[PDB]
């Protein structure tokens, strides 16, 4: 819909697999039973991303006043 | 060889045996052979044994009195089985048309089984249904489809939509084939969070369960 | 840069190396020659970014090495255009290359040699020569069954098969096929390649059949083409060409032999009251006579009855009959022995006096 | 012993508009019914939905972290 192709044509593109859902942590733990190190380096990784952006503020820039208060 | 039906009922049963109650009252059928229209059409009128529907009545009018002196399905039984037996049934929702079909046979007490015993049972509707997936598939879509007259015939009935559901086959059976083709353990590096980022992490762990009054991480 | 060459020693290669000149050169440069001028040989290059045309003249006036890029079709149009012995003068000045005749004095732009595309090199795998009439026949024979746009893009482009003395070309819609094996004299390894519909027609227009033998080597994602001075070099599109060996009919039992020319005669005639978009006629094989016949919804019909050696069972049989008067053309010989199986089957059809070649045509169901 | 082992690190919601299927809270209610302690959203060259993140972390205990997907030259 987005990208304007109907349904039937054979040049739509086909990217993405029915796998691509909300698995649980035990059935990506099954997927990846070859690579453990993946998993845990997802806790590890989780870890280290710790971002608090402005959250609540206000910020007036100003106003040519003159040497008189911006309030005056 | 190919062998074309279309049978015009009395109406149908909506709820349980869309047969029960009901008889048949025309019988218009077309040979077609070879993809080519012979003209040994079977074409014949039978008793209705009870009233033509309202419905059917205003599709292409019929009257209960003009099938009263016509005979019944028993009168031209064998005359029909033998022309269609060892042949294609080619049928719209063939679990309508032969639920009846197979009805009448067992209503003549001969044993007679049923059709899709000693015949091939092929619906068009499905094959339809299978081309265009989800689309209408009725015989007039299929006619307009297909670039077909349907008003400027003189068959009222059963023979018109038989002869049309013929054209569409054909059309539907065309064109023309497809080629048959188609056809250790090891290491890797584990990332231990820094005490910065461990600093960090409690801090935003923090904000989250002071603020929400939860922590999963934790819970 | 400088370098003096007669027009004749210029306008064959000119014309030849200016056939992949076309579709759309969105990058100008497309539409220019690259020359470099290096010993007594001037190279040519012609390009549509996937496979390359070269060149050479030989430098029997002065000559100085360089480089520059000039626009091919109007440069080609000037040289055909002069008169036979005329005396072309190139030389370089700065950056504009002048083209001098005598008295007559044409300056053309200049971009860089540097600028034109360089395609990787490879090396060669498997490696032939053969005659010229060879390459002529194959192609010819086959080329009409060309898919024009698929979406099974490995099928816009034709197969050629090594093995032991026998190479064999196949092309292919998905809905006919012709094919043409023909004798190499050299024992052959194994290759499979499937060189791009473009290609095979610049290809084909480079052959005068004549007496230069062509030497063919195939890289792992190339080939190269010499016939004497002369390369053509192209891409392949990579692989799973399917098994032309499944589709042949399994032994067909009947056979109807005819006069290829009567014949192709009957269906030109025939197709004209046929089905626009199915193209269909109906056929009618009994003892000893051919029956074709056309129709359309206004009862319009071409009816032809004809004397046809066939031994075998009474049949009916329908099909693309443009595909069928192609190969019918393609098949430029005396006699046709068609081999069937039934109505509903692919037929295959040959030169009653050659296996060389076989083609065969899918069923319509009309 | 904390006892999750993994969470999802590259997810797009419909705010990536080129991709993603499920609106923001809806996917912060399933990664927290699945008992997933963190969820990083990872939209399409966007923090469109930062605030409905932010606003769904802190509801569900869930610790915000940010991304962006891109194409790249």
């Amino acid at each position: 819909i987005h990208d304007g192709f109907t349904l039937d044509d054979p040049k739509r593109p086909r990217n993405y697999s029915p796998q691509q859902y909300m698995r649980s942590e035990e059935e990506m733990c099954e997927l990846f039973a070859d690579i453990p190190e993946a998993l845990a380096n997802t806790v590890e990784i989780a870890k280290r991303c710790n971002v608090t952006v402005r959250l609540g503020e206000y910020f007036l820039p100003q106003f040519p006043t003159g040497d008189m208060s911006t309030e005056d | 060889r190919q062998i074309v039906l279309d049978t015009e009922t009395t109406g149908m049963n909506q709820i349980g045996a869309h047969y029960e109650g009901h008889k048949i009252i025309e019988i218009g059928a077309v040979e077609v052979v070879n993809r080519r229209l012979t003209g040994n059409n079977f074409h014949v009128y039978l008793k209705p044994d009870r009233l033509v529907d309202p419905e059917a009545f205003g599709v292409h009018g019929i009257a209960d009195e003009f099938l009263l002196d016509k005979p019944t399905f028993a009168e031209v039984a064998d005359e029909f089985m033998d022309y269609i037996r060892g042949a294609e049934l080619v049928i719209h929702n063939a679990a309508f048309d032969i639920g009846f079909m197979d009805y009448e046979f067992s209503l003549l007490k001969r044993d007679i089984p049923k059709t899709n015993t000693f015949c091939k049972v092929t619906d068009s509707l499905a094959v339809a249904r299978k081309m265009f997936p989800g689309k209408r598939n009725s015989l007039d879509a299929l006619c307009a489809r297909y670039e077909i007259d349907n008003s400027k015939r003189t068959l009222h009935g059963a023979l018109l939509d038989a002869q049309i559901l013929a054209e569409v086959y054909l059309a539907m059976t065309g064109g023309q084939l497809s080629l048959p083709l188609a056809m250790q353990a090891s290491k890797l590096r584990v990332v231990f969070a820094t005490d910065e980022e461990i600093a960090a992490h409690e801090a935003r762990l923090d904000l989250v369960q002071k603020k929400g009054g939860s922590c999963l991480w934790r819970a | 840069m400088k370098f003096t060459v007669e027009r004749e020693h210029l306008l064959k290669p000119l014309q030849q190396v200016s056939g992949p000149l076309g579709g759309r050169p969105t990058l100008p440069i497309l539409g220019n020659l690259l020359l470099q001028v290096a010993d007594g040989t001037l190279s040519l290059t012609g390009t549509d970014l996937e496979m390359e045309m070269v060149a050479r003249v030989a430098l029997v006036q002065p000559h100085e090495p360089g480089a520059t890029t000039v626009p091919a079709r109007k440069f080609f149009d000037i040289c055909r255009g002069l008169p036979e012995g005329a005396e072309i003068a190139v030389q370089l000045e700065g950056e504009r290359m002048l083209v001098r005749s005598g008295r007559s004095r044409f300056s053309l732009s200049t971009l860089p040699a540097a600028d034109f595309p360089n395609l990787d090199d490879w090396q060669s795998e498997v490696e032939f020569t053969l005659p010229q009439a060879t390459m002529k026949r194959l192609i010819e024979a086959t080329q009409f069954s060309m898919a024009h746009q698929d979406v099974r893009y490995y099928l816009n482009g034709m197969l050629f098969e090594t093995e032991g003395e026998e190479l064999r070309t196949v092309a292919t819609d998905g809905h006919r096929l012709a094919v043409c094996s023909m004798p190499i004299g050299q024992s052959l390894p194994s290759h499979s390649v499937i060189v791009p519909r473009k290609g095979v027609i610049e290809l084909m227009r480079m052959l005068d059949g004549g007496d230069n033998p062509l030497r063919v080597q195939i890289g792992s994602n190339n080939i190269r083409a010499h016939v004497g001075d002369f390369i053509f070099t192209s891409k392949l599109v990579d692989g799973r060409f399917p098994d032309y060996r499944r589709v042949l009919p399994k032994n067909p039992d009947k056979h109807l032999e005819a006069g290829c020319d009567l014949l192709k005669q009957a269906f030109a005639r025939a197709a004209i009251l046929s089905n626009e978009k199915f193209r269909g006629v109906r056929l009618y094989v009994s003892e000893n006579q051919l029956k074709i016949t056309a129709n359309n919804p206004e009862q319009e019909e071409a009816e032809e009855i004809l004397d046809v050696t066939y031994s075998g069972a009474e049949m009916e049989i329908g099909f693309n009959v443009s595909y069928v008067l192609d190969v019918l053309n393609a098949l430029k010989c005396e006699n046709v022995r068609m081999m069937l199986t039934d109505s509903v089957s692919s037929v295959q059809i040959e030169d009653a006096a050659s296996q060389s070649a076989a083609y065969v045509v899918m069923p319509m169901r009309l | 012993m904390s006892e999750p082992r993994f969470v999802h690190l590259r997810v797009h919601s419909d705010y990536s508009m080129i991709d993603g299927l499920a609106k923001t809270a809806p996917l912060v209610k399933k990664a927290a019914a699945l008992g997933m302690p963190a969820l990083a959203i990872t939209d399409f060259t966007n923090l469109c939905g930062l605030v409905k993140f932010y606003g769904a972390g802190h509801g569900a205990g869930i610790k915000p972290i940010v991304g962006a997907d891109f194409n790249v030259q």
